[PDB]
Formats: structure tokens, sequence, C-alpha cells
RNA sequence: GAGACCGAUAGCGCACAAGUAGAGUGAUCGAAAGAUGAAAAGCACUUUGAAAAGAGGGUUAAAUAGCACGUGAAAUUGUUGA
RNA sequence: UGAGCCCGGGUCGAACGGCCUCUAGUGCAGAUCUUGGUGGUAGUAGCA
RNA sequence: AAACUUUCAACAACGGAUCUCUUGGUUCUGGCAUCGAUGAAGAACGCAGCGAAAUGCGAUAAGUAAUGUGAAUUGCAGAAUUCCGUGAAUCAUCGAAUCUUUGAACG
């Protein structure tokens, strides 16, 4: 197939509806992060 | 022959002739005297 | 003074001597005009006046040109 | 306007004046007077590099790469995780690609 | 609006005049000689500049003022007689002396508390 | 969404016709709303404001407050209702400008004009609601 | 002291030319009378004369329109009754010899006119 | 009819009684200058003052918005405090 | 580190901001810079 | 100690910067083609109840006729409109008129 987790987060590591990037540190707004923290562990809709 | 004025007191700033009557006038600054010296330093190169 | 009263522009541009306006040159038949000068030419061009005649001709072509009177009319 | 700054008549007054070598407006009744004009730094004077209507306003694109583009939009809006990430609340509807009835 | 905030407005009077053809210097000369002076004692002296009695000693602006006796005043040796200024400041003083009638306090012991001279426009 | 070339959707052409147009369409303009009993008496949403009409002031300062208009005022885009007045500094009343779109009328001025305008306006309603029903 | 237009489009010229008359009178009394106590009066003048105004008007208007049927089949008529235009208009080819066209040409499209036709797709 | 334009030192010289005021014998040269408030409701009346104006009082949500009027920086200035 | 960024208090009244890309008339201490405003000189020279 | 000079603060001044606004400008696109001896463009003098400028008009002079809408104008004063009307309006439309001195300008 053409699409992977790996794709969707290589797509959208730098852009998002859900991600608040402040000076002090880059946050989530998916309602699936367990940790609201930009990062391939805990990207909610990224990960199947 | 050619009068020099100082661009200064009454003649700074000044549209035309000066109250200076005489055939022929040259107003002088600073900025006039650096460009000379420069011109002299590009004449003493070239000679 | 080399300067009177001009009748056809109205300025103060009368050689009295020469009789010849420096403005607009009442004596010829043209008036006097030069490219090299648009600010005078639009100083004195059309649209700075009144306008008596060449306002009231557009309403006149919208509508048709056309003479009578609105049936059942007086 | 091409003649935005250049309605003036300005000449310089000249180097022995101790003022600034600018381009100053002629007269002597009015404020304008010995004013300076026609430079980028003066007031009611030209602006650098004045705007012109031929500036590649539109740009050519290889049609192959148009639908390349198009494609990988339309795989994109197949896929699932992108519409959340887009910003489209998609959590009440099924088979994101979705197909209503034509006849409906 | 007035630049003494601190004082209450029932227990004094204020006076103002703005846009006066006086000069801002020997103005400003004269009220710092007046300030925080008696009501009664100002007038008097006041009256007495107009009368070349006394004089007003100019203190930050002073270039060149000539010397007169009545500087011993003031421990100072430039003195003027800013006569106009004088009479402006006689009537606001009197314009005071007249609110504070109006208001019910006693003229016989006011005192200057604040006096101020700004720049208008030129 | 605007369709047709011939209207416009830019700001400074509206507000400059609507500040500079004259007295017809600033009466197109001031027109105002009817009462619920004419709305279902006449088939009629709004009408022209004029100088005999029995208005209630709904919207602004002055809450639910009835009076007959006095006089329209159509250079500031105003009208005048009676007993809806302020006293100056010397005491002398001065009507208050209420805008004929927080007015709505009460009690209609008949005329055979009017009664054409009514007429109208219901015939045009009444023919697309029979065309959108059946 | 307003005369209504309709009025006065009923009446004969010595009617119009003496209520005119009458009029000019008015305005001279009205007049002498008001440079003291300008008031009412001057609201009065001020009628009078658009009253003035409309007598002038309807007596041109019935002229003109005599003279016009005078000159109805006249081939000359005046410059004033004549229509305005513009100068290119009026200095135009009129409409017939504009459309005249040679009688060979006119031949040619009386036996072979454009025909209607239609290609089959 | 519009604009990935400019926004009162910008945009046409002119957003204003601008080719106006004004200057030149003349050809010609040619500006500055927008904003109270939702509504003038633009401060009744008293007192001082010759007047200008000030102090009370008043309108307003606000006069810390008074037709020297949206907001009101810097340079520069006055008073008070250290 | 810094260019800068964020908050509190006062004023104020009608729009504005963060993030990813795009775009440019995008960053001032000088230019005897342009316009405007204001200083010391100075209550001085001076007002025949 | 005070005065004078300087620094910081609060308040008050001068000034119009900043923010916000915009019946203005600039650029592009589309439909159409219409000045004048039947006197043009332009210049001048007049006309309003109270007007200096701008605007309109021309001794019928902030205007007339006619047509449509249908109850105003407005800073003040004075008249309206009967409203069950050929009829207010600094209204719109516009086919009839008036149009002083000149200006191609023509005894
Ligand atoms: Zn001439």
């Amino acid at each position: 197939s053409n699409v992977s987790a790996d794709l969707i987060w290589e797509v959208s590591r730098n852009y998002n509806s859900f991600l608040v990037k402040q000076r002090t540190g880059t946050f989530s707004r998916d309602a699936l992060n367990l940790t609201n923290q930009h990062s391939r562990k805990h990207a909610g809709f990224v990960n199947d | 022959q050619v009068k020099v004025v100082k661009a200064t007191g009454a003649n700074r700033g000044i549209k035309g002739r000066p109250k200076g009557v005489k055939g022929r006038y040259k107003m002088v600054d600073g900025r006039m005297k650096k460009e000379m010296r420069a011109l002299k330093r590009l004449a003493k190169k070239k000679r | 003074k080399t300067h009177g009263l001009c009748r056809r522009c109205g300025r103060r541009s009368l050689h009295n001597q020469k009789k010849v306006c420096a403005s607009c040159g009442y004596p010829a038949a043209k008036t006097r005009k030069y490219n090299w000068s648009e600010k005078a030419k639009r100083r004195k061009v059309t649209g700075t006046g009144r306008m008596r005649y060449l306002s009231t001709v557009p309403r006149r072509f919208k509508n048709g040109f056309r003479t009578g009177v609105p049936k059942g009319a007086r | 306007s091409e003649k935005a700054g250049h309605q003036t008549s300005a000449e310089s007054w000249g180097t022995g004046r101790a003022v600034a070598r600018i381009p100053r407006v002629s007269g002597g009744g009015t404020h304008r007077a010995g004013q300076g004009a026609f430079g980028n730094m003066c007031r009611s004077g030209r602006m650098f590099a004045p705007t012109k209507i031929w500036r590649k306003w539109h740009v050519k694109i290889n049609q192959g790469q148009k639908r390349f583009a198009t494609a990988s939009a339309l795989a994109a809006s197949a896929v699932a995780p992108l519409l959340m990430a887009r910003g489209h609340q998609v959590s009440t509807v099924p088979e994101v690609p979705l197909v209503v009835d034509s006849a409906a | 609006r007035y630049a003494a905030t601190e004082i209450a407005p029932t227990k004094s009077a204020r006076a103002r005049g703005s846009y006066l053809r006086v000069s801002f210097k020997n103005t400003r000369e004269t009220a710092q000689a007046i300030n925080g002076w008696k009501l009664q004692r100002a007038l008097t002296f006041l009256q007495n500049v107009i009368d070349k009695k006394e004089a007003v000693p100019m203190r930050r602006y002073a270039g060149s003022t000539g010397r007169t006796a009545q500087g011993k005043q003031w421990g100072v040796s430039r003195a003027r007689w800013p006569v106009k200024s004088a009479q402006f400041l006689i009537g606001l003083l009197k314009n005071a002396e007249a609110n504070a009638d109006a208001k019910g306090l006693d003229t016989g012991n006011l005192i200057i508390k604040h006096i101020q001279v700004n720049q208008a426009p030129k | 969404m605007k369709v047709r070339p011939t209207v416009s959707s830019s700001r400074r052409k509206a507000r400059k016709a609507h500040f500079s147009a004259p007295s017809s369409v600033r009466r197109v303009i001031m027109s105002a709303p009817l009462s619920k009993e004419l709305r279902e008496k006449y088939n009629v949403r709004s009408i022209p404001i004029r100088k005999g009409d029995e208005v209630q002031i709904v919207r602004g300062a002055h809450k639910d407050k009835e009076g007959k208009v006095t006089s329209v005022y159509r250079l500031k885009y105003v009208i005048h209702v009676e007993r809806v007045t302020r006293e100056k500094a010397t005491g002398q009343t001065v009507p208050i400008g209420i805008h004929p779109s927080n007015v709505v009328i009460t009690k209609l001025h008949l005329d055979k004009d009017r009664e054409n305008i009514l007429a109208r306006i219901k015939a045009g309603r009444e023919q697309v609601a029979k065309a959108k029903g059946k | 002291g307003k005369v209504k237009a309709g009025q006065l489009w009923s009446k004969n010229k010595e009617e119009l030319t003496k209520i005119l008359g009458e009029l000019k009178t008015e305005l001279s009394q009205l007049r002498i009378q008001k440079i003291s106590s300008s008031g009412a009066k001057l609201n009065k003048i001020h009628d009078l004369r658009k009253s003035i105004a409309r007598v002038l008007t309807v007596i041109n208007a019935k002229q003109r329109a005599q003279l016009r049927l005078f000159y109805k089949n006249k081939k000359y008529l005046p410059l004033d009754l004549r229509p305005k235009l513009t100068r290119a208009l009026r200095r135009r080819l009129s409409k017939e010899d504009a459309s005249r066209v040679l009688e060979k040409t006119k031949k040619r499209l009386t036996h072979f006119p454009q025909r209607k036709y239609a290609v089959k797709a």
C-alpha cells in the first residue's frame, strides 16, 4: 500500500490542526494523545 | 577675479547670488573641501 | 504694464504692443496649446468649466435623441 | 501611476550652498517652493523601483505535475487521519471515501 | 483638571487662565516669586511691582538683567518689574478670591498653595 | 451570493449610494415594518414610513413607547415620534431621532396610493406563495 | 397666488395675456409695498414670479404648437422648430439615401438571396 | 464590475469651498489642510471679571470627548516629591 | 546569549492574534538626507 | 539650608506620532460611441426670504413645462395637504421650452 503511519507522521509532523507550538514546547490538541505532546510515540491520529 | 563666498551666516542656504557685488562668485563648503581633497589625491596618484 | 486683460481667456496676459495673449493667443482663432506642458493642457482642458451643453448631450444619447412628447400628456 | 512624483519642476540649488544636493521646487510664494522632490527619501516624491504591471503575476506549471498533485490530493482525501489533521470534524460519518446514493 | 490633584475641591479655591498673551518667562518668574504667599501679601507685592516699589527676582530666566537694591529682599542681584504678568496674576488672584467668597471660605487666611505657568500654542 | 453583473458588492459604492441617495431612494430605505395584526390583515411585511402613522418604538433606550409620527427627516434617516422628546439645557423640548428599522407600524395612514401599494405587495406575495405551494 | 399649469392649458391668447398683465402689475405693486415689511409678501412674490414663468411657458408652448401645425406640410422649417440631434447626426446621410442600392445589386439580391440551410450531424 | 494595491508625510498636486490660496510682467510655478458624540443632547441658571474668560451647576456611558474636540508618543516645558 | 517574547497596573474604545505555507513598497543614527515639531543662544542683539 | 544645574518619578503642558476608520486615489477587466454657426470647449456678469465660497440656473435666472413616485424641505422665519389628491418634494425621469456679455465669434 501507499499509506502507512510513517507516511502520515512524515506528512503531518510539521503542521497539524492539533499542533500548538510555543517557545517552551510543542503540545497536541488530539483527544487520542495520552500526554499532549507532539511525538510519533503519542500521535494518536498517526499511530494505527 | 572670481571671488569666494563661504556659505555661513547670511549666505547659508541661499538660492542665488549673495549680496557680494562681483562679476563672478563661487560658493564653498566642507563637502567641497573633501571633494577637492579627493580630486587632488586622484591627480597625485595619476602623476 | 505689458499685459492687460484678455477677453477670450480672462487672464492679465495681453502684451499691449504685440496685442497677442501670452496664454491663449486671442487674435488667433486657435487656442494656444503645446504638448510639452501637460499641466497647462489639464488646466485649460474641457471639464474645468461650466459644461453647459456637453453635459446635457449624454442623456439625449441614452434616450436615443428622440423628439416628441409622451403619449397622453398636457 | 507612472507620473507619480514626476509632476513637479525641481532642480538642484548647487554644490557650494550649505543645503543638501537635492532637486528643489522653484517658485517663492508657497510652502512647496524650495522643498526637496524627485527622490525616494523626499516627501511627495517618487518611490524606489515603482511597481509595474509586468511582474509575472501568473506561474506556468506543467500539466503532468498538476495531475500528479491532484492525484496525491485525492489519495490524501481518502486517508482518514489526514482529514482530522487538516481540521475536519469527521467522527460521526463512516467510510471516509464517503459515497452517497446518486438517486438520493 | 489641574496639576495638583491631591487637594480636595471643597476646601480650596481654584483659578485658571489659558492662552494668555503675556511672556511665559516673566510670568513664571513672578509666579515663583508669589508662590506660597498669603493672598493679601501677594496682592500688595504685585501692586508694588506695578508701582515700581518692589521687584520680582529673576532666577532662571535672568540673562543680562539689570541690578537694583530691591534685590536684597531676596538675596539676589537680578530683579525686574514684570508689569503685565503682574496684572494678569492680579486678575487671576481676584478671580480666586471671588471663588473663595462664593464657596464661603475665610479670605483672610488663604495661601497660594499651588501656582503653575505652562506654555501655550505659539 | 451575487450572480447578476449589474449588482455591486463594493463597500465604497454601497456607502456612497446610501449617503448620497435622493429623497425617493431615502424613502425606500426608511421603509419600516408593520405590526403582526397588519401583517395577517394585508399580507404585507414592510412599507415606507410617512407622517400620519402610529408606531411603536421597540429598539433603543425608549423600550416600548407608542406614538404618532410627527415628522420624517429624510436627511439623516430619522423619524420623530409624538411625545418622545428630551429637554435641552434651556428646558426646551426637542425631538429624538429614531430609525424606522427600530420602530414598528401599529396604525397605518390610509389613502388611495397606499392602498394601491398594499394591493401590489399583497398580489406579488400571494402569486409567489401560490406558485411555491402548487 | 399660485396658478395651475393644467388650468393655464385651457385658455385663449387674450386670456393668458390678460392674466399675465395683471400678474406683472401685481408683481410691481407687491415689490413696491414689500421693500417695507418684506415677509410673507416675499413668499407671495416668489410664488408670483413662479406663476409668471408658468404663464410664459404655456403661451410659448401654444404659439410653437400653432406654428408647427402651420408648417406641418411645408418643406422648410424654422431652425428653432427643427430637431436638434447633433451636428454629425444632422449632417449624416438620410435613411433612404443610405439604404438606396444600385439596380444591378438589387437584381442580384432578388434572384439569388441568402437561403436558409442546415448541415446534418 | 473588480483587485494577495495605498491608507492622510501613503494613494493623483487635490479623500476637505484644489489646479484653490498664493508667487511671478509673462510663459508658467503651485501648496497646507480628514476623525466630538449613538444622538448637539454644542453646557440652562448663579457668581467674579470691562471683556476675554474662570469658579459653581448641568447634558452624556464618558467632558480623563467642549465644535483649540477619537486615541494622544518623542523631542521641549511648568509644578510637586527625592 | 541576543534581536526580541510574555504578564501586572493606568488610559482607551472596536477590532486583533498564535501556528504551517505564500507574498513584499518588510527592519535606520548618520546620507551638509526629506517633511513636520521643538530647543540653547535669549527675554539677548535690537525696536533709527 | 535655600537658589541654580543635572537625574528619576507623579501630574499638567507643547506637538501630532501610534492604533482604528475612509462618499478618495491607483491598476485591471467588460458593454457602448454621443461636441460645435440649430453657435461648442472656455472666460464674464447676474439669479435664493436670510449666502461669502462650492453647486445649479439665465431677466421664465438654486429655476419652467411634461412624465413617474406618492406626503415633504429644513439652520431659522413664513406658506402648505384637506389625505380619499392632475398632487408636497433642495425627489426622480425627461421627449417641450427660457437661455444676459463674449468666446471658431459673425454689422
Ligand atoms: Zn487669452
